[PDB]
């Protein structure tokens, strides 16, 4: 079976309305969806639903490769080797270079240092990071401190990159570009999840994108765009 | 096995709160070093307890009408008791104490009392050595109401009573040492509440990464056991500035009348690891199991 | 019709002394010996006295010990000694030392109260002996009085009525039958205990007194505080007593043996006891 | 304005960083606890100083028919005993004492005969003071039987051993309580910042709408007072339990070994104000700056 | 009666785009400010320097009352009663209710007591959340709690309500109901200056955009969408 999931939900506490159905979602492999939902409904916990951040009350939550909704006591990061995950937020390193903040990602799964040379300076690149990358992110716009934390996600080859509003506060002419950095993964067969709430710029290439309302799936279109 | 990535996080580490990590280290120091002090006087009580066994003289007083009118044992009454007591397993050997010199003795020994105390008020007594003296239960059930006999003085707990008020400064030493060990183990618990808050940013990032379990709170632990080892290292080194110098003179004027068993460098040298694995374990033990209900 | 009742109020003058006589008695023992108490409670109070002055000779000569240094606890032995060989005999020496201290210091408590039990028991015994004083005061003081009231009655019969009344107006506990031999002829010496005065009951030696008895010679102590007799019994122990509070208790010598003096002077006559009116008039002893 | 506002948002930081809070308490008592102990054996030694001998002293006294009369320095016989310790210069001075000053201190010298123990009976002293106290037993010896002189009795050459051993206790509870403050002041600024980073979300609140600078350290600094009063209070409670627990067997003959004197649940209420006067200020100086220099 | 800053500068660590550089823009009280720009304008600066929480290195700044070029510390928040400001993250108590989040700057002032409750209910009926004001805001979506940071303040009369990052996550559906309610804030006489970063809005509004680009100015004409 290829990635799949169905029927989850979490009724938190103190909440008569989690905004979590049990909704029969179905991707496709190498496929971009947008989920460009309500605000402060439930456009996260579905987000963090395929990282498993939140154990659901409900479901089985799939994945092409293992079982996803039950773990045991050594099994939980090998869910996490395979998501590139991005926020809105930047959250470098202010203590490290640009040349060190993404192969900081690399140590902390057991990689050794002869390898770090020849597949690190072989991907900041090609997002844009090219030249020199010894400028401190301190010091750099905001225009460039996101693609490196794009290219951080990047770095073992994921299958899927997930993302929770990767603009978030930027200019359409420093996110229209974002779009053609996000298109070079997107066709490499990786299944890029973005949640946004910035209207036309995912009207523009006419992707899959899909929506809830308040807790509940509306829109299913393959090529259809926002309204 | 990745060393040199934790070992140059910890510097960071530290300098992101040098702080807290003072305040640790002091406390660390004072509540380990405290019990190390505590430990030390109990070391010094039964070592300098040990030092009269070798000395200490059992006595059982005699009646008075078997001394009242006879200087030496010269009656029939005494003569079974003057030899009943060589026949026993565990008696070097009796000398018989004269009234009469047992007066003056304590004249010599000290000039006072030499109007006021009482003829008839020393009574004769024997000499009996014991290889046990601490378990003397051989006397105290067989030192009857025998006919020749007083009251059984049951060696003496005189030397037991005197050396029991550093008895008291040991659990009172052990006492706050517990206090402020409380205190010392809540100092770790909120160690790394703020540890991790002060560097959310790298922490929060190999969650989503797919660094194993065990290796989120390693570098969180590896800067609390040095800072433990620190504290106790210190903890030693101001032991022996507390001796040495508020201490020291105390025990030097008990030095030529030879009465304490003086603790010296390799003494409190030797319960240093004993020391060193009460300060890992309690910053290990506590610092772990604060961190599976943190991350 | 006069000739009767100026001796009638003088019979209980006469026997007032006999009266008040056993309470002076009872009074004189009663102070002798609450005396002799209070004798016996001062020679207590000077013994405790001499214990306690001992014995605070004995607590000054420790307090005085103690001030040149004598130390007898333990602790400061560590202190003081300056070798372990002679600590221990320092430690054995000041452990009995201490009992002998114990020892003093229960004895001069023990004294203590001793001394002021005895000294609040003295101080009783002597306000008990000043009490007596004052109740043996308080009986002689009306016996004195009494005594000069006693004479009064002496002018108006042994006096006034010798004027007149001239030669024509004037068994074997008893073992003397006619107790009128020595008896009559004699009217009256002075109304009181003179032996052979024969004053109303003073005529019980005669007769009564045969094997010891000592009766007190009051006439109103045996007549309260006696053995109760019948006359009708057949034994002779009731008097003329009768219908006359605190009188005379003369014992009859056999039937009818009225042996006395009228108002001065007075025969023997044959006459029935008709004397015995009301009950609890006079007993046996 | 009014203080209603300020006693119902400190139970807020009193439910939301309650493992941080009652470790402060607990080091503050151990701080104040430690310095207040340090003080209590000083102040014992200063009261235990009267019964003994000075520096310069060595006591001596009468024999009974000299001293029962001679109630002045009248008598030849005097003079005939001054002049011959004054013929030697190891002495410097003789203070004038006699049989009227004998009883007066009585009760000072020995807090037991507080009775009529009775007056006639301590012996005249004349005692004598000089600057060699080390060569002096040559000195005692020929005070010993000489015909005109009872005896003498020394405090020093090994008996004032007793102040040597308080004052390196005292010595040592000031080090230690020292280092303990010093981390206490360290804990002072860890807790100011806990509270500044749980609870920032309405401090940019209040520095946004116009508060004043004042009072917005107000709450935080309410906050360390309690903590200090909480602290201190725990401190001299915890100083009863722990003499009534087990230094209520160990100390209290010493009084009747009349060596020290009364200490008791009276006068550690004579420095409580002084401990509640600089633990709550040193409390209250640190915890300002802090927020001055980060907030 | 000119409220603006000119000619300021400001550098942390190093310069390389010091803040601004020099400022001549005229703003009126009742006028529709916008503030669009790349992230790297240092925007928050510009809301920092009319706040007065960052030092200019040079010029002045005065917004209608005084200079607070060297304005001393002790009269510094007595020019904050009459500023306000929204965030992004909605800077919310969660512990406290939805009524006790709005009626936060009252016992912090000081006032009267009947005028303590007097108010709020008044300026809670020109908000839009006029009822459920006792649920917690924890339990309350996203949309109106942004209306909450808008109605805290509006305890004092704010002359200037400065926005930094108001909307951008919201919903474009629910960004209406935030942009219509500064309107009728505007209608009671004071000034708004928003600060969005998108481009939907900007043109929607023909008012005064104000565009910044590190310290340079990149479209001024106070006009036009
Ligand atoms: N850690 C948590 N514990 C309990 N309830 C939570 C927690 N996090 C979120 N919630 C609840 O979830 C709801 C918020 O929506 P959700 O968590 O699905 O994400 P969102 O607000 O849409 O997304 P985002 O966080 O990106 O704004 C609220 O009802 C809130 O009370
Ligand atoms: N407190 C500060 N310390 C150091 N540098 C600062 C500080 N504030 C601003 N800067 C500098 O100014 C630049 C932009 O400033 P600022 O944070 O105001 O930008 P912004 O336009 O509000 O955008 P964003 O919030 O998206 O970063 C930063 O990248 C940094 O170089």
């Amino acid at each position: 079976m290829m990635i799949t999931l169905d029927h989850v939900t979490k009724q938190y506490k103190s909440s008569a309305r989690p905004a979590l159905d049990d909704i029969n979602v179905k991707i496709d492999k190498g496929e971009f969806v947008f989920l460009i939902g309500p605000s402060g409904s439930g456009k996260s916990t579905f987000m963090r639903l395929l990282l498993a951040a939140e154990t659901p009350t409900s479901g089985d939550v799939r994945v092409s490769k293992f079982h996803v909704n039950k773990l045991r006591g050594r099994h939980v990061p090998k869910l996490r080797q395979v998501i590139g995950c991005v926020f809105q937020d930047f959250r470098l390193l202010q203590q490290k270079t640009v040349y060190d903040n993404v192969a900081f990602a690399l140590e902390v799964i057991g990689k050794r240092t002869d390898a770090i040379n020849r597949v690190v300076p072989e991907v900041l690149e090609t997002v844009g990071l090219s030249g020199k990358a010894n400028r401190l992110p301190d010091e750099l716009s905001g225009g460039e401190q996101q693609r490196v934390a794009i290219a951080r996600a990047f770095v073992n080859r994921p299958l899927v990159l997930l993302a929770d509003q990767p603009t978030g506060n930027l200019d359409p002419e420093t996110s229209r570009d974002i779009m053609d950095l996000l298109e070079r993964i997107n066709r490499t067969g990786t299944t890029v999840l973005m949640a946004t709430h910035d209207h036309h710029i995912v009207d523009s290439m006419r992707q899959r994108v899909v929506e809830l309302s308040l807790g509940r799936l509306v829109r299913d279109e393959q090529r259809g765009v926002y309204g | 096995m990745r060393f040199g990535f934790l070992l140059n996080e910890v510097l960071t580490g530290f300098r992101r709160n040098v702080t807290m990590t003072i305040a640790m280290i002091l406390t660390t120091a004072i509540s380990v070093g405290l019990f190390g002090g505590g430990m030390l006087v109990v070391r010094l009580a039964d070592s300098s307890r040990a030092i009269y066994l070798d000395r200490v003289e059992s006595q059982v007083f005699l009646t008075e009408d078997v001394s009242a009118n006879d200087s030496s044992c010269d009656t029939t009454a005494c003569k079974a008791l003057r030899e009943k007591i060589e026949t026993r397993s565990d008696v070097k050997a009796v000398r018989f104490l004269n009234r009469q010199q047992a007066y003056d003795d304590a004249i010599r020994k000290f000039p006072q009392f030499k109007d006021v105390a009482g003829k008839d008020s020393f009574p004769a007594s024997f000499i009996v050595k014991l290889e046990n003296p601490e378990q003397h239960k051989d006397f105290d059930t067989a030192m009857k109401g025998q006919p020749g006999v007083l009251d059984v003085l049951n060696q003496k707990e005189l030397i037991d009573r005197l050396f029991a008020v550093l008895d008291g400064l040991s659990n009172a030493a052990f006492a706050v040492a517990l206090v402020q060990a409380i205190g010392a183990i809540l100092l770790i618990a909120n160690m790394v509440q703020v540890a991790a808050y002060t560097r959310r940013t790298e922490i929060g990032i190999m969650r989503l990464v797919g660094a194993s379990r065990w290796y989120t709170q390693l570098p969180f632990l590896v800067e609390a056991m040095l800072a433990a080892t620190m504290g106790v290292g210190i903890a030693v080194a101001g032991l022996m500035v507390v001796r040495a110098l508020f201490l020291e003179n105390a025990l030097n004027q008990f030095y030529q009348a030879n009465l304490i068993a003086k603790v010296d460098y390799a003494d409190i040298l030797f319960i240093t690891p004993w020391l060193l694995l009460l300060g890992v374990a309690m910053s290990g033990l506590t610092a772990y199991l604060t961190l599976r209900l943190y991350v | 019709a006069k000739l009767n009742e100026l001796s009638r109020q003088a019979e209980q003058t006469t026997e007032a002394l006999h009266s008040a006589q056993l309470d002076l008695n009872e009074k004189l023992a009663a102070q002798r010996a609450a005396d002799q108490k209070l004798a016996d409670n001062r020679t207590a109070l000077d013994a405790a006295r001499a214990r306690l002055a001992t014995f605070q000779t004995a607590v000054n000569k420790v307090a005085a010990a103690t001030y040149m240094g004598g130390r007898t606890h333990g602790m400061d032995a560590i202190l003081t000694a300056e070798s372990p060989q002679l600590l221990i005999d320092r430690l054995s020496v000041q452990r009995v030392m201490a009992h002998q201290m114990s020892t003093q210091m229960a004895r001069f408590k023990a004294a203590g109260e001793q001394a002021v039990k005895a000294e609040q028991a003295a101080a009783k015994s002597a306000a008990d002996a000043r009490s007596a004083a004052e109740q043996a005061a308080a009986v002689r003081a009306n016996l004195q009085h009494k005594q000069s009231q006693l004479q009064v009655q002496i002018a108006v019969v042994k006096s006034q009525y010798v004027a007149l009344t001239p030669e024509e107006r004037t068994g074997d506990r008893t073992a003397v039958v006619q107790a009128a031999l020595t008896q009559v002829g004699a009217p009256y010496a002075w109304g009181g205990a003179a032996p052979g005065g024969f004053d109303c009951s003073g005529l019980v030696m005669w007769a009564f007194q045969q094997a010891g008895i000592a009766l007190p010679h009051s006439s109103q102590a045996l007549a309260h505080g006696g053995q109760p007799v019948a006359l009708s019994d057949l034994q002779p122990g009731d008097v003329l007593t009768f219908y006359s509070d605190a009188s005379h208790a003369g014992i009859y010598i056999g039937d009818g043996l009225m042996v006395h003096s009228s108002t001065y002077g007075v025969p023997v006559r044959v006459v029935p006891m008709d004397s015995s009116g009301p009950i609890y008039d006079a007993r046996r002893y």
